[PDB]
DNA sequence: AAACCCGCCAATCAGATGCATGATG
DNA sequence: TTCATCATGCATCTGATTGGCGGGT
């Protein structure tokens, strides 16, 4: 059982993620250093929330 | 107005909504320029229409919306107001159209 | 090309996701970033497959009717003839 | 019980959008 | 030759990113 409109297409995406991950070779817990330094910094409720300078 | 009941009339009301509620083909859910990084990130592909990643902010949305339907109907099931990603899972499984995505949620 | 390139933004996919659900239900963050993943996919799948005929065809833009031509092809019929009706609205 | 974990909040700044230019067919 | 439309670079400014807490799962 596979849907034969999409074989051929599955395991040429599968050879080119390959190609990418070998490429791109180096999810995190954040993008940013910047944003996540930014979230830290900011004032917070007693709820945790963010707010208004 | 079942999870069942509005999957089962989905199509019926994307095309009405096509057919009547005036777009906005600027205004998008996703972003166009990501899109288009997204095509890009294939070596094979060159140029891309302005029509194209278009095309696909309206794909996507529809593609999001449908799946996360299906997925909502498994945690329905199971009694949780919470959508996990085995929800999901279990969704891709049940149709054969989302076999390209085997590699992407595995199992 | 940066690496998240592959991918559209979390809060994005994660209000579509909202706006297809109840007002009460809650959403996990491994199936935000499992549809994340799963419509990055969609796109890159069915871009592959209309770039390959672009190359064949010696074309070296793909266009929006290559991208529903891809679509019928691979199995997604529903989205290429009802992007179709919303492709001609845009022209119009 | 008792782990587990997602919605809530809004400011910064990564990047999305839109325009001018030159290339391309 | 002209026209339609692409990539690229740049200016403008906007909304995605972000985490501690509590109560629902
Ligand atoms: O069986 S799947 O790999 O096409």
């Amino acid at each position: 059982y596979v849907n034969a409109k999409q074989f051929h297409r599955i395991l040429k995406r599968r050879v080119a993620r390959q190609k990418l991950e070998e490429q791109l070779r180096l999810r995190k817990p954040y993008l940013h250093e910047s944003r996540h330094n930014h979230a830290m910094r900011r004032p917070r409720g007693p709820g945790g929330r963010f707010l208004t300078a | 107005g079942t999870a069942r009941d509005i999957l089962t009339t989905y199509w019926q009301h994307i095309i009405n909504h096509l057919e009547s509620d005036n777009h906005d083909y600027k205004i998008h859910q996703l972003p166009l320029a990501r899109i288009k990084k997204v095509m890009k990130a294939d070596p094979e592909v060159k140029m891309i229409s302005a029509e194209a990643p278009i095309l696909f902010a309206k794909g996507c949305d529809i593609f999001i919306t449908e799946l996360t339907m299906r997925a909502w109907i498994h945690a329905e099931d199971n009694k949780r107001r919470t959508l996990q990603r085995s929800d999901i899972a279990a969704a891709l499984s049940k149709s054969d159209m989302f076999d390209f995505l085997i590699d992407i949620v595995p199992r | 090309m940066k690496e998240q390139d592959r991918w559209l933004p979390i809060a994005n996919v994660a209000r579509i996701m909202k706006l297809a659900l109840p007002e009460n239900a809650k959403i996990a963050k491994e199936a935000k970033e499992c549809m994340q993943e799963c419509v990055s996919e969609f796109i890159s799948f069915i871009t592959s497959e209309a770039s390959e005929k672009c190359q064949q065809e010696k074309r070296k833009t793909v266009n929006g009717e290559d991208i529903l031509f891809a679509m019928t092809s691979l199995g997604f019929e529903n989205y290429a003839e009802a992007l179709k009706i919303y492709l001609s609205k845009y022209r119009e």
